[PDB]
């Protein structure tokens, strides 16, 4: 149900490929 | 005489009522994310199978349903349902 | 036991009435325009 | 005007739904509770009987209601007309219930959708009481019915029983239940205006 709860909120959906820079909010 | 309940709450009803819970998950998965949608919900139906077994381990072979039995086919059926709603849900936003 | 019932028809037909009465009343605001 | 004709809405399709949830508490009621048709000072025998359960005395001069029959098992019913009537009440049950259920659909869908299936769905669940209603008499002729009542009795013959509490409430819910199709009939085709 956790999980379920956390996919509700995931926007993208696509993973983070590496490469690119996250930036921090 | 009269038959105790904490077995079959505890290893029947509550179990059931929960892998049904956890069909109803499907609906709050996004759409589009098929093979986990299916998977939870093909899984839950095979869960619930499981389950039905030990429904009659007690009882002789009688040819009538009982108050167990009928609940157990009760959440069979809403979690088929389940799975048969996104199957159709699928294929008319697929098209 | 007194093998006879009138006064649990009695208490049957007047809830009854009661809920019909009530859902006469829903139509009289209904209909009234 | 509209602010009266909104507020008088909203609040008759909560009565509504009020009445909805009553009626299908009798409908539950009158299908679980074996209190159709009862013994009278006449009768042989004493006890009673519903659309599927019967109770009867041993005859000793207490009660010793042996009781038997169960919907989850149609060998045990006494008719043929028992079994239809009782499916019938199951399908008016599962009707209202399902309408319970599609109360929930007024937050999507339109209100005179939704007000208009359960006018349906109660009129159908109405027209299944009234089958099962008339069907039960039918099997009056069974002959525990006929050893419990006496020889009197018959299709279409109650004889020396008496109808009880839950046969009057069920004719109450088929009135009831015909008025909340209606009611809901109306309201969907109001609430446009
Ligand atoms: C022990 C027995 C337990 C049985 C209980 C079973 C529980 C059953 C499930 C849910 C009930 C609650 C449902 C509440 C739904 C009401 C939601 C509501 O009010 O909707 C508005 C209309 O209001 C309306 O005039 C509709 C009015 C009719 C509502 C009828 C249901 C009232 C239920 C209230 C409960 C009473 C207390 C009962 C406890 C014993 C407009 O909406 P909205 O513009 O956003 O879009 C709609 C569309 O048209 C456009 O998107
Ligand atoms: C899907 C929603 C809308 C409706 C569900 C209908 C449910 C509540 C109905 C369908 C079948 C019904 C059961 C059918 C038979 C019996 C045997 C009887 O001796 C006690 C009641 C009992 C155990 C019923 C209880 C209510 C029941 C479980
Ligand atoms: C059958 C129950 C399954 C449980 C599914 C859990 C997912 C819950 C998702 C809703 C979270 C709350 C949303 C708040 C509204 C908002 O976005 O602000
Ligand atoms: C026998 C049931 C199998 C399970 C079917 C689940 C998904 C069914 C989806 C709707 C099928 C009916 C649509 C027919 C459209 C057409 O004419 O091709
Ligand atoms: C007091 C007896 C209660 C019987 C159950 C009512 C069921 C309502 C279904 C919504
Ligand atoms: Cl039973």
């Amino acid at each position: 149900i956790e999980f379920a709860t956390v996919n509700y909120f995931t926007k993208r959906g696509y993973a983070w490929d590496g490469k690119s820079v996250v930036p921090e909010k | 005489l009269s038959r105790r309940m904490g077995y079959f709450t505890i290893q029947t009803y509550i179990p059931c009522t929960l892998i049904v819970v956890l069909s109803w998950v499907s609906f709050w998965i996004n759409k589009d994310a098929v093979p986990a949608r299916t998977s939870l919900g093909i899984t839950t139906v095979l869960t619930m199978t499981t389950l039905s077994t030990i429904a009659r381990k007690s009882l002789p072979k009688v040819s009538y349903v009982t108050a167990m039995d009928l609940f157990v086919s009760v959440c069979f059926i809403f979690v088929f349902s389940a799975l048969v709603e996104y199957g159709t849900l699928h294929y008319f936003v697929s098209n | 036991d007194s093998r006879d019932y009138s006064t649990e028809l009695s208490v049957t037909v007047a809830v009854g009435a009661s809920l019909l009465f009530l859902n006469i009343l829903a139509f009289a605001a209904l209909y009234y325009k | 005007y509209h602010e009266h004709y909104m507020r008088n809405s909203r609040a008759i399709g909560v009565l509504w739904a009020i009445f909805t949830i009553c009626f299908a508490i009798i409908n539950v009621v009158v299908f679980i509770q074996p209190y159709w048709v009862g013994d009278s000072v006449s009768t042989p025998k004493p006890g009673y009987f519903g659309l599927f359960h019967y109770c009867v005395g041993s005859g000793l001069a207490g009660r010793e209601l042996t009781c038997r029959g169960s919907f989850t098992d149609f060998s045990t019913i006494p008719s043929s007309a028992f079994k239809a009537a009782a499916f019938f009440v199951l399908l008016s049950m599962v009707l209202i219930l399902g309408c319970i259920t599609c109360f929930s659909l007024f937050f999507f869908c339109n209100t005179a959708t939704v007000y208009k299936i359960c006018a349906w769905m109660q009129l159908l669940a109405a027209l299944c009481l009234v089958l099962g209603c008339m069907i039960f008499p039918d099997g009056w002729d069974a002959e525990t019915i006929r050893d419990m009542c006496g020889a009197k009795t018959g299709k279409y013959s109650l004889g020396d029983c008496s109808v009880r509490w839950a046969y009057i409430l069920a004719i109450i819910g088929i009135l009831n239940a015909l008025i909340l199709s209606f009611l809901a009939f109306v309201l969907g085709n109001r609430q446009t205006d």
